[PDB]
């Protein structure tokens, strides 16, 4: 048997926000994983948690990755 | 300089008690392991008790329950107190670590 | 029972003065609105160490004993109060189930929030509050006394109509010294994602943007051990 | 880098700890050292 | 429990003959836990050898002991005027110490 | 009296003598060769009574001769792993002298013992002084001491015949921590008068530094000690003799 | 960086020369480093 | 859990008295005239 090795999944957590002087709610970037190994979205960047994806566009307020940003409103 | 000196044997009733004494001389009995040894007229020898020097100490089963060994460190003596006395504890008690013997019957 | 404990269990790490820094530290604490138990007489057992709180209105509460046999057999630490001046001292008493020699040591000296935290060698802090269950708010405990006994302690009761009960754990914390020298709010760290950010960023404010704090990685679930194919019996039997 | 070896685990494994912390500070010093020199060629070459 | 066995009860011999006294537990004793006792008529209890191989402190080299398992055998090889003595063997491999009935050295 | 002690206990029941509020010299503890072992790991021998420390830990005991090799900071060996162990980060120094002439039966001491078995060696300053017998073998060791059931506690023999290497030595290690609190002991060096205003050298309850010396109006609260600066250096420090 | 203390006139204080020079390298060598990546950066950014 | 370089396995048969004569430093006939065993001796006599 020809057994493949990879280093299992780990990657850096990044917090998306706005201002404190805003809000607290907060969400969570997860880089590139399936994230069902971690209301959730999924990016060609990574797994993001906490925001709801949305079919309107917007000028970016916050950066994620491969044309996906973030942004606090109603 | 090393004698281990034995008393508290003589003739007892059935079913009383004794406390044997077992005088060291040289010796530090809290340091070094300490045993009574008894044999019968006519037998061999029986171990009935021993004590560990750190304090630790046990008793046959033919004398479990009746027998208690203890050491006085203030005078450096072993003693090994027998209760519920009975004919076939006749044996002579000698202590070692040995002593000179005690008769006891009983 | 079972209360959310707010905010409170902070206390200065040391007695160095600061003056308005945010200092980031690690030590014990109680992490941020953990279960504290509600009371109304048992033995707790001190693991780390208790974050214990009591309101006080008629004084009932008069100490705690401290140890790991809670009887003769070892020594154990006891604290008591009687009207006169505190008295401590770390003696193996005849101690009965719930009271209202061979010893080293002694020392002798609801609105009424008595805190107290106690940690190990051994420690003392505390704090005394007007109030008014256990209140919402931010306070800072100031240490009291240091004891030298080095004891094996792992259980304790109080001596004693309300208290409640803490435990300390390892975390790191972010302390604001003001500008008179006190401790006037700290940021867990580990609590959640936002207060993750604020101690990687060391502030209470945080500018609408994106902030890498940790790593993500997945734990191995377990070790598993593959050994080589067997070769081939020869002679020794 | 002067270390025994580059396997981390094996100083580990290897080494009694008052001993092995020696060869690891070698390789931090080693290693640490390395990314420096990769972090500043970054600079440059992204000022570039 | 341990129960040794000591043959024979009697044996007589002269002066400069080889006496072996044979000792059998009835269980296996580990290490050889075996101790030899020798007590002249009217005299306290006299090792002679400890651990069924070493000899007792001051002991003669003519005393010697052997065996393993359920067997212990002492053996003295040049016999003594004053050898005429019980010899008992002591057992100590369980904590109910026990000792041998004792074989009587004739003349 | 410590080291006039006419007695000493074992290496695995060693003493552990607090030490407080004391004025120490050290000084007869340099002229005095009687001490055959004299090796300070965290300060240098010669510098110690120009320094001081929050407290200070006496232990006590006597050992083989040789073993004392084995009580060295991170030192290996039985007396060490199964009788008592030195913090990786030692701060003091180790004191030990032969004892023959006083640790020594004619017959031989038997007095003094050391454990020779544990399942787990012991952290440093750590004291097990557990008596129950040893299970040797993996038999459940019932309250039976012998085969697979050792007895941990081993007793030196202390005949004055004995070889150096195997001779008695009396053996007491102290221990130091130089920690926030006030020193409970220094050394004997006189202090002087308050200094304002000038560049001088100062050395506060051992705390050592170079400056200028001014009255704050820093509002510390009454038990803060002192205080420091953002760069995790000393900022305001309270007179001992004045708040 | 691996000395038994951060101060300098502490670690002074508390040893006599000769393995001072052990601890105190530990540090020179340290805070040494810790400038030169200092410069470089001002440097760096300089140009900017 | 480990090896040597090498085995060396003995076989032979003797009387219950010469048991104990195979071992480090013992005296006998076997000892001395037919099968010694040196003092450090890594491995071990099995008889039954
Ligand atoms: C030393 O004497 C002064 C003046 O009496 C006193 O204030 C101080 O408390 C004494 N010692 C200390 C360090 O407390």
């Amino acid at each position: 048997e020809i057994l493949d090795i990879t280093p299992c999944s780990f990657g850096g957590v990044s917090v998306i926000t706005p201002g404190t002087n805003t809000s607290n709610e907060v969400a969570v970037l997860y880089q590139d994983v399936n994230c069902t190994e971690v209301n959730v979205f999924q990016t060609r960047a990574g797994c993001l948690i906490g925001a709801e994806h949305v079919n309107n566009s917007y000028e970016c307020d916050i950066p994620i990755g491969a044309g996906i940003c973030a942004s606090y409103q109603t | 300089q090393v004698q281990l000196q034995q008393w508290g044997a003589g003739l007892l009733k059935p079913s009383e008690t004794l406390s044997l004494s077992c005088a060291v001389y040289g010796g530090s009995l809290s340091g070094y392991y300490w045993s009574w040894i008894r044999q019968p007229p006519g037998k061999g020898l029986e171990w009935i008790g021993e004590i560990n020097h750190f304090g630790s100490t046990g008793y046959n089963p033919s004398l479990k329950s009746r027998v208690t060994i203890s050491v006085d460190t203030s005078k450096s003596q072993f003693s090994v107190k027998l209760s519920s006395v009975t004919a076939a504890d006749t044996a002579v008690y000698y202590c070692a670590r040995w002593g000179q013997g005690t008769m006891v019957t009983v | 029972a079972y209360t959310n404990s707010f905010t409170r269990g902070v206390y200065y790490p040391d007695k160095v003065f600061r003056s308005s820094v945010l200092h980031s530290t690690q030590d014990l604490f109680l992490p941020f609105f953990s279960n504290v138990t509600w009371f109304h007489n048992p033995v707790l057992p001190f693991n780390d160490g208790v974050y214990f709180a009591s309101t006080e209105k008629s004084n009932i509460i008069r100490g705690w004993i401290f140890g790991t046999t809670l009887d003769s057999k070892t020594q154990s630490l006891l604290i008591v109060n009687n009207a006169t001046n505190v008295v401590i001292k770390v003696c193996e008493f005849q101690f009965c189930n719930d009271p209202f020699n061979n010893c080293t040591f002694e020392y002798v000296s609801f609105k009424n929030l008595r805190e107290f935290v106690f940690k190990n060698y051994f420690k003392i802090y505390s704090k005394h509050t007007p109030i008014n269950d256990l209140p919402q708010g931010f306070s800072a405990l100031e240490p009291l006394v240091d004891l030298p006994i080095g004891i094996n302690i792992t259980r304790f009761q109080t001596l004693l109509a309300a208290y409640y009960v803490g435990y300390l754990q390892p975390r790191t914390f972010l302390l604001k010294y003001n500008e008179n020298g006190t401790i006037t709010d700290a940021v867990d760290c580990a609590l959640d994602p936002l207060s993750e950010t604020k101690c990687t960023l060391k502030s209470f404010t945080v500018e609408k943007g994106i902030y890498q704090t940790s790593n993500f990685r997945v734990q191995p679930t377990e070790s598993i051990v593959r050994f080589p194919n067997i070769t081939n019996l020869c002679p020794f039997g | 880098f002067g270390a025994i070896s580059s396997v981390l685990n094996d100083i580990l494994s290897r080494l009694d700890p008052p001993e092995a912390e020696v060869q690891i500070d070698r390789l931090i010093t080693g290693r640490l050292q390395s990314l420096q020199t990769y972090v500043t060629q970054q600079l440059i070459r992204a000022a570039e | 429990e341990i129960v040794l066995t000591q043959s024979p009860g009697t044996v007589s011999l002269s002066p400069g003959e080889r006496a072996t006294l044979s000792c059998w537990a009835s269980q296996s004793v580990s290490a050889s836990y075996l101790a030899w006792y020798q007590q002249k008529p009217g005299q306290a209890p006299r090792l002679l050898i400890y651990g069924a191989s070493s000899r007792a402190t001051g002991i003669p080299d003519r005393f010697s002991g052997s065996g393993s398992g359920t067997d212990f055998t002492l053996t003295i090889s040049r016999l003594e005027p004053e050898d005429f003595a019980v010899y008992y063997c002591q057992q100590y491999g369980t904590t109910p110490r026990t000792f041998g009935g004792g074989t009587k050295v004739e003349i | 009296e410590v080291f006039n002690a006419t007695r000493f206990a074992s290496v695995y029941a060693w003493n552990r003598k607090r030490i407080s509020n004391c004025v120490a010299d050290y000084s007869v503890l340099y002229n005095s060769a009687s001490f055959s072992t004299f090796k300070c790991y965290g300060v240098s021998p010669t510098k110690l009574n120009d320094l001081c420390f929050t407290n200070v830990y006496a232990d006590s005991f006597v050992i083989r001769g040789d073993e004392v090799r084995q009580i060295a900071p991170g030192q290996t060996g039985k007396i060490a792993d199964y009788n008592y162990k030195l913090p990786d980060d030692f701060t003091g120094c180790v004191i030990a002298w032969n004892s023959n002439n006083l640790d020594s039966k004619v017959g031989g001491n038997y007095n003094y013992l050391y454990r020779l078995f544990r399942k787990s060696n012991l952290k440093p300053f750590e004291r097990d002084i557990s008596t129950e017998i040893y299970q040797a073998g993996s038999t459940p060791c019932n309250g039976v001491e012998g085969f697979n059931c050792y007895f941990p506690l081993q007793s030196y023999g202390f005949q004055p015949t004995n070889g150096v290497g195997y001779q008695p030595y009396r053996v007491v290690v102290l221990s130091f921590e130089l920690l926030h609190a006030p020193a409970t002991v220094c050394g004997p060096k006189k202090s002087t008068n308050l200094v304002k205003n000038k560049c001088v050298n100062f050395n506060f309850n051992g705390l050592t530094g170079t400056g200028v010396l001014t009255e704050s109006n820093k509002k510390f609260l009454p038990f803060q000690q002192f205080g420091r600066d953002i760069a995790d250096t000393t900022d305001a420090v309270r007179d001992p003799q004045t708040l």
